[PDB]
RNA sequence: CACCCCGGUGGGGGAUCCCUCGGCCUGCGCGCCGGGCAAGGACGCGGACGCACGCGAUAGACGGCACGAUCCUCAGACACGACUGCCGGUCUCCGACAGCGGCGCAGCCGCAGACAACCCCCCGGACUUAAGCAUAUCACUAGGGGGCGGAGAAGAAACCAACAGGGAUUCCUGCAGUAGCGGCGAGCGAACAGGGACGAGCCCGCAUGGCAAUCGGCAUCGCCGAGUUGUGACAGCGCACCGCG
RNA sequence: GCGCGAAGCGGUGGUGGCGCCAUCGAAGGCUAAAUACGCCGCAGGACCGAUAGCGCACAAGUACCGCGAGGGGACGGCGACGA
RNA sequence: UAGCACACUCGGGCGCGAGCCCCGAGGGCCGGGAGACGGGUUCUUCCGCCAGGCCGCUCCGCGGAAGGUGAGCCGGGUCCUAAGGACGCGCUGGCCCGCAACCGACAGGCAAGCGGGCACACAUUCCCGCGCCGUGUGCCAUGCGGCAACGCACCGUGCGCGGCC
RNA sequence: CGCCGCCAGGACUCGCCCCCCGUGAAGCCCCGCGCACGCACACACACGCCCGUACCAAUCCGC
RNA sequence: UCCCCAGCGAACCCACUGCCAAGGGAACGGGCUUGGCGCAGUCAGCGGGGAAAGAAGACCCUGUUGAGCUUGACUCUAGUGUGGGGCCGCGGCCCCGCUU
């Protein structure tokens, strides 16, 4: 909330980076069975626990 | 594997620590391209592996010469000792679990081992 | 609390010295709180016998005889051991000591005379010396430092000391010395043997 | 016309059947953590990389050895060794300190933390059974605390016996659901044998006195230290271990 | 645990006392093997065959929930991978 | 079926598509703008949508691709303590407890930054102007005025006594 | 005031006064004096660490 | 608001259900018996009935099922208090000094 810690805000980095798509080029790859990421984190329904 | 293994071992360990250095600042400068321009897909993957090539003939080389100079050290260091365990580092040494007293020497010197077969 | 930390200092009680920094300030406080309660209270005969050790002047005409006899350092023994005779001459006349062989001797009836230290804790080391030395009717003489008594044998210290004869240039001051200290220690037992001190001095 | 029933086709849903790189069970093997920084965590690391898995600033194969031609989504890499395998390096940071302890100790070390199936020590229930219930039972269990090891613990009789005497411990069989304990209620409950597996025995202390003969440390054959309040003893290990069928 | 507190002879004898006779030597220490056992590895099996079998054959202790201690799923299948 | 927007209206635009998106006009209504905690990229730009939004959408806190958070002066730490905690040691069979290093405040105490520009958004942080604070190095003087209230020599360190609600 | 006037309201604030069987922090920094020490403010030069920093009257918590 | 519409779009509940009268029946039937009727199965109202739905009656009883609580219940128990012993000191007459 505008003032964070350092561990704070890392962990709010980490979860930024992660919440992406799959790349396109792997769903070219063979025995790639994954279509979405199904770990994708929206902020108003999904909550992280970083207090 | 572009920097080959062959010529790093020709090299001193400071002459490596020099190449290691060079070999950074090429990888910056590699980066550097790969954000700006385009780059063959494993520039960067092959300038870091022979960094690691350099540094690890560096590390092979300097286990060889620290052990050399410490092999008929009292106390060897610690990386140049082979690390078992702790456990198996604070075992005691054959020859102490051999030990006995004077008694149980005296004995076994007197009456050794006898060989012999039995037939009725 | 300020009126406490006062408190706790009138009182030199070891048990307030509760830190770690503090112990070797307890360990010296402990020990002459010992050694007011040691001799407030009315000590045995069995160990007030040793405070009557020898006098400084006796104590040197004492030693003198044994510093004959001072057994072989070990850098002695080493060159003795490499000569061509290293059982050369007669059998010499040694101090004999250590709290095993001494009492040996003693049982034995070889001894001649026996040195007993005083200082020596725990005192029941050697608390049955004098009355053995008695029973056999040994000569002996108790003398302050354990210390002393281990230069003459080369070590840090020792507790009892003996020899098993004298030589014959020594036998002369040898009489002079068993009557110098019989007439302190072993014919004053039966004195000794009932002398409370202590608390029981006052 | 709606409604209902039967059939056909189409839906709907995922039963059935077939499959199975998964589980379960049993046996065997292994039984190897940690200041040389463990377990666990945090954060980072792929050219295009989210997750998973791998990894640690040497960060998505670094070295050696073996292998020998592919890896692949793109781009590319590749006999100056692809893809692999085995082993070794590197191995961030948090997480084992108000640390504690040993050794004369220029200093060198150890303990802590993990593991919780097995085993050892301490602490220790209640539901339950008694057709209620309080002793009893559940149970000297569960659980908690502490501590090891590859096993542990036990162990060479202050034993069993009553014979014509056996002979460490552990385990199996067996004594035996017995003797016995028990509101003699519910219930609980061993031991010696006999048979067997396996087998193994030893030691400190009161060691010389014509000399501690013993040990620790070092910058080492000499010091310093321990020690007479008493130190003192060597029989077991190791290597090799295929490539075709 | 506490009180008392030994001995040169002592302990014990299914366990009241005492006596006999018999049998051992406590209050110091070590000791393989046979014995037990999870993870893991290996091999098996009159086991189960995707609501079964482990909670999980799948990006499973994951997604997700709980302040927290903790709780905890669901989801397998084209073909000659040549079209 | 229950239920779900029912103070808006008119014209225009982009667009396959418009009651709701944009623009203009008219008519109304009420908060809006800054911090914390909490959220964590929702921010902003570009592109999209036949999915989500209690209708629709060309819109969007949605989907995709990007961009963005710059400090001696703001806040915290490198400072201080409060109530209080305390992993060490004593006391223990274990606690309690005693001493207590250390810790404990993003609203306490508490050095010093404002005006403006720029900008898609962000800046008291960048830029411009004017300042200020602290630290570290160098380079030393050895005092005076006023009856008095006091005025001044832009000087330091230690101790003691005091100094805030 | 010197290098737009007049009137009113106002967060806040000094001191009086009132209130209390309530009396309204601590510590560091700092400052002052006292007593000692020995010297560096200005000036000039140099320098200034880590973390946070977007946004949130539909962005929070009540699925 | 309802009502009607475009778009969106649930839940409760559900053995099966044409409606009455009397009778019989577990003694108050939607179904049985004997009679009386109604049936294009639609819209909106409505609360008589379905002994309407909620919820393994909270009342009452039973249980050798509890818990909260009380005390002159039973058996115990922390706490308080008491006696004796252990807690290694000197002196003097249980008493008095003393300190270590
Ligand atoms: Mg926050
Ligand atoms: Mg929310
Ligand atoms: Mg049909
Ligand atoms: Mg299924
Ligand atoms: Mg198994
Ligand atoms: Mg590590
Ligand atoms: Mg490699
Ligand atoms: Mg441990
Ligand atoms: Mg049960
Ligand atoms: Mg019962
Ligand atoms: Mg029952
Ligand atoms: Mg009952
Ligand atoms: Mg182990
Ligand atoms: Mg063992
Ligand atoms: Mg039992
Ligand atoms: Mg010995
Ligand atoms: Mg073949
Ligand atoms: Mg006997
Ligand atoms: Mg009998
Ligand atoms: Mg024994
Ligand atoms: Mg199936
Ligand atoms: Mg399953
Ligand atoms: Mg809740
Ligand atoms: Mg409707
Ligand atoms: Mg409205
Ligand atoms: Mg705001
Ligand atoms: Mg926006
Ligand atoms: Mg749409
Ligand atoms: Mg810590
Ligand atoms: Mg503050
Ligand atoms: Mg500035
Ligand atoms: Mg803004
Ligand atoms: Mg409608
Ligand atoms: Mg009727
Ligand atoms: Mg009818
Ligand atoms: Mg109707
Ligand atoms: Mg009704
Ligand atoms: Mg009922
Ligand atoms: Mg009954």
């Amino acid at each position: 909330g505008s003032r964070k810690t350092e561990i704070i805000k890392t962990r709010l980095s980490r979860a930024l980076v992660r919440n992406r798509p799959i790349p396109v080029w792997k769903r070219r790859m063979r025995g790639n069975t994954q279509q979405y990421n199904m770990k994708r984190r929206h902020w108003r329904r999904n909550k992280l626990k970083i207090y | 594997m572009k920097i080959r293994t062959l010529e790093l071992r020709e090299k001193s360990v400071e002459e490596l620590e020099t190449l290691a250095f060079s070999l950074k600042e090429e990888l910056l400068r590699l980066r550097q391209q790969k954000n700006t321009q385009t780059l063959k897909p494993h520039e960067i993957r092959v300038m870091r592996k022979n960094i690691a090539r350099v540094l690890t003939v560096r590390t092979e080389k300097l286990y060889a010469e620290m052990y050399e100079k410490h092999k008929n050290d009292k106390r060897m260091p610690k990386d140049l000792r082979p690390r078992l365990t702790k456990a198996k580092r604070m075992a005691l040494t054959k020859r102490q679990l051999n030990m006995s007293v004077h008694s149980v020497c005296k004995r076994r010197r007197a009456y050794p081992r006898m060989y012999f077969s039995y037939s009725e | 609390s300020q009126a406490k930390r006062e408190m706790i200092e009138r009182r030199r009680n070891p048990r307030d010295l509760d830190q770690k920094h503090q112990r070797e300030e307890r360990k010296a406080l402990i020990a002459e709180r010992v050694h007011l309660y040691r001799n407030a209270l009315r000590i045995p005969p069995a160990v007030y016998q040793f405070s009557t050790f020898l006098n400084q002047q006796d104590m040197d005409q004492v030693l003198s005889l044994f510093r004959n006899y001072i057994p072989e350092t070990r850098a002695e023994k080493k060159k003795r051991l490499m000569s061509e005779n290293p059982r050369a001459g007669r059998k010499p006349i040694l101090i004999k000591f250590g709290l095993k062989h001494v009492t040996d001797l003693i049982e034995r009836k070889e001894a001649r005379i026996v040195i007993i230290a005083s200082d020596v804790d725990p005192i029941e080391v050697v608390v049955f010396l004098p009355t053995l030395c008695r029973k056999m009717g040994i000569p002996y003489a108790i003398v302050n430092g354990k210390k002393e008594l281990g230069t003459l044998v080369h070590l840090k210290s020792t507790s009892c000391i003996c020899l098993c004869d004298v030589a014959p240039k020594d036998s002369v001051e040898f009489k002079n010395i068993l009557a110098k200290i019989n007439a302190i220690f072993m014919d004053n037992y039966e004195i000794t043997m009932k002398k409370w001190g202590g608390g029981a001095l006052l």
